[PDB]
DNA sequence: ATCAATATCCACCTGCAGATTCTACCAAAAGTGTATTTGGAAACTGCTCCATCAAAAGGCATGTTCAGCTGAATTCAGCTGAACATGCCTTTTGATGGAGCAGTTTCCAAATACACTTTTGGTAGAATCTGCAGGTGGATATTGAT
DNA sequence: ATCAATATCCACCTGCAGATTCTACCAAAAGTGTATTTGGAAACTGCTCCATCAAAAGGCATGTTCAGCTGAATTCAGCTGAACATGCCTTTTGATGGAGCAGTTTCCAAATACACTTTTGGTAGAATCTGCAGGTGGATATTGAT
């Protein structure tokens, strides 16, 4: 599944950071940075979800997720 | 006859001061924090949307989007430093490419 | 047959995608992984704006560490964004 | 039925740019801005009254708030309008 | 004048875990510190947790809740296995 | 009237449980507070007690000294990788650092 | 009326600052090293001793505590341990 | 003869390292650093000769003092990373650009 | 530096679909008028704790010398990474059905708040205890010159 | 591969500053007993979300070619580390005066409580308008040859 972060899209991603050059190993690499990422908001996210007793995660916990890891995010509500 | 008019203000001073009191931030709230808040939340919205108009007319148009805020933030020390920790969802980066990159 | 030399592609693109705002994650990828992680932390379901909510959040984190570990890329004098760079941007960062 | 703060924000950008308008997005990204430096200046006013044991949040401890959490020009404009706008209120 | 502290629990447990080992004042404030901070960060999350939810009463679900988010991994589990321990035992009588 | 037990003997706590119900109460986190959440709070902030005075009277004796002072904590935190993420920006007075020389800098 | 205080950022000499790199494991120490570090030194105090001062008077006080340093330090995002009296 | 005996550069540099490593006492003299505090707390508007009780000193030094250790630790990483061994002003600017500074 | 030859970028247009503005209605906040209560500001006061003061000694800061090793500057080949043409399949898009699940209401049984009234654990000194700082002096490792 | 020069390590010792125990008082839990809330148990209902499907396109995977970067190898001027003499100023310790924290009391200007009346903000179609898809066509940059 997480051969499905194509290497076109994260030379995108890294052509928005400004980046010229990109190495070989950069991909693979951006796919582990990128797990973990996701496994702390999701994590922080459902447990949210289950708190409040509900097995549909919102966009507010998404971003309540992202907040308590100090990355406000703006324009979900 | 509101107290937001009474202030010379457009933010809600009642609103603000409802959700001061359902806030659990203390035991009592005074007359005049509500109006001083909202006071203070209109000014950094003018604040904002003055650049950001700015940007959008800039770039040949009349409505604001989340880059022309974007923009608008980035580009001001003072703004960037209150939002640092701030992503602004679909507004993208600030142009900038390293001069080193540029050929000759 | 024209050809452009390597590099000026690639600024082409840097300037192409910085004036922009879309995501650049395709949608379906993105979901079945985000989902795949939520089924192996816990059977939940998904918002729709929820979901775009973390695509957001993870390019602009994606996006804003290239951009530190690049600044690390020329302190060492190369042109090449490698592993090296990222790892030593998130130790800086402090992750 | 779900409270925003569109119409306020409506308002103000009428006076900075009486023809400009706003998208729906950009407009969710506003709302989140002013909730946002509303749950900060409101949890220092708090953590402040408490500090010294006082039970109740006045302008001082908003003012206190502002001055520490905005910077520079930001926080001296903001006092400045704070406190001109409690002037106002409390002359009418 | 009077000022409460942790010192008598905090040494306590230490007894507890270290039989022979006693603790510098400096070392006391450091452990006073470290209660009084994880306490704000616990109790500051159940309010948002109890707030978010419309809920007027932080109960035992809020704390744990705020336990599994600001805790790292193990440290989680533990803490929570002795939080609902201790509640157990507390309303059994 | 019934002989009086405190809430900490039964929950079986050494930490304050009714202390920690004043704190909870008198800190505006809820109008109303439950009677487990004391009890719970307690039992959590104990058991972290626990884990670092384990943790840093080990370093006290590996160090040959049978008071645990700053430097032991320190010794204690930043040698586990969770206690470390828990307290990764927080400051310990007279704790100096961890022994770090980089291996590229030692003569060839 | 006390002393006029002047210049005193020049009394974080080399030495300490050679002391505080070698804590922080630096072998081999440049020339132009020091007058940053005062640089960066003074900025992060007056930062810090801004906020401090700013609890300290609005605490209707003249003097400033250890608890206003941890909470000026504390807003920004450094806690510190060991001075809750 | 003779010769005097001389370390070669950078044995005394790796000595140093690891005394100060293996110890906690404050590094910056402590009057100098007071005195500091003092004329920026002065400097500063709402400072009208505020007095200063001695706990909230040591607090500001050891702050002080951590702050300056850690950003030479990250500042050192990034001279390491640039194929250098010797500490250089760009390293710290650069180290503190990247935390967020 | 020029020309000639592509290639890409970007300013500008139109017709219109989709996004905003504009109307009108209505629960639900906000405002009002009274009636009471009370948190904390003032105004003492008692007494810690800060600010200077002074002197002594001895730990270190400073300035100098000079040589070793470092950073900086250059060169260059191997091989990595970029550019690109081709054709294939994953993602998009659109439709349709239906489950299941988020909101909402109405009651109470259970839970929590709060004022009084015992009851005790926790705190502030005092009174004792006791690691460990801070001295020797020998043993053992490390370094640098030969 | 050795030795002389240092540095570091390590065991042992004792007196005292700092830590641990001991008392007695009293603030603050704990116990009791009524008074308010509230959190879900059942019972709905309308709607987001998931699940299949199906066709298509346009984005990606692959393989080829080669230009230019990165890492390695060299050279060298000069910067920074090491060692040291000198003497300054930081640290200690104790005193001395007084500012100003903090404990206590009194008492209103301000805050809360409550019953009712207005006013607003939110919502959802109708009515307007604006970006935008998809075209240019000139401007501006790139590439290779001279
Ligand atoms: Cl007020
Ligand atoms: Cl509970
Ligand atoms: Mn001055
Ligand atoms: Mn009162
Ligand atoms: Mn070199
Ligand atoms: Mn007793
Ligand atoms: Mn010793
Ligand atoms: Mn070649
Ligand atoms: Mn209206
Ligand atoms: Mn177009």
């Amino acid at each position: 599944n997480i051969q499905g972060i194509t290497k076109p899209a994260i030379r995108r991603l890294a052509r928005r950071g400004g980046v010229k050059r990109i190495s070989g190993l950069i991909y693979e690499e951006t796919r582990g940075v990128l797990k973990v990422f996701l496994e702390n908001v999701i994590r922080d996210a459902v447990t949210y979800t289950e708190h409040a007793k509900r097995k549909t995660v919102t966009a507010m916990d998404v971003v309540y997720a992202l907040k308590r890891q100090g990355r406000t995010l703006y324009g979900f509500g | 006859k509101t107290r937001s008019s009474r202030a010379g203000l457009q933010f809600p001073v009642g609103r603000v001061h409802r959700l001061l009191r359902k806030g659990n931030y203390s035991e009592r709230v005074g007359a005049g924090a509500p109006v001083y808040l909202a006071a203070v939340l209109e000014y950094l919205t003018a604040e904002i949307l003055e650049l950001a108009g700015n940007a959008a007319r800039d770039n040949k148009k009349t409505r604001i989007i989340p880059r022309h805020l974007q923009l608008a933030i980035r580009n001001d020390e003072e703004l960037n430093k209150l939002l640092g920790r701030v992503t602004i969802a679909q507004g993208g980066v600030l142009p900038n490419i390293q001069a080193v990159l540029l050929p000759k | 047959p024209h050809r452009y030399r390597p590099g000026t592609v690639a600024l082409r693109e840097i300037r192409r995608y910085q004036k922009s705002t879309e995501l650049l994650i395709r949608k379906l990828p993105f979901q079945r992984l985000v989902r795949e992680i939520c089924q192996d932390f816990t059977d939940f379901n998904w918002q729709a704006q929820a979901l775009l909510a973390l695509q957001e959040a993870a390019e602009a984190f994606l996006v804003h560490l290239f951009e530190d570990a690049y600044l690390l890329t020329l302190h060492a004098k190369r042109v090449t964004i490698m592993p090296k760079d990222i790892q030593l941007a998130r130790r800086i960062r402090g992750e | 039925r779900k409270e925003s703060y569109s119409i306020y924000v409506y308002k103000v950008l009428k006076q900075v740019h009486p023809d400009t308008g706003i998208s729906s997005k950009a407009m969710g990204i506003m709302n989140s801005f002013v909730n946002d430096i509303f749950e900060r200046i409101a949890g220092e006013a708090s953590r402040l009254a408490h500090y010294n044991k006082r039970s109740t949040i006045t302008s001082r401890e908003i003012q206190t708030a502002v001055r520490l959490l905005l910077p520079g020009e930001l926080a001296k404009h903001a006092v400045s309008e704070g406190t001109k706008a409690v002037t106002k209120y409390t002359s009418a």
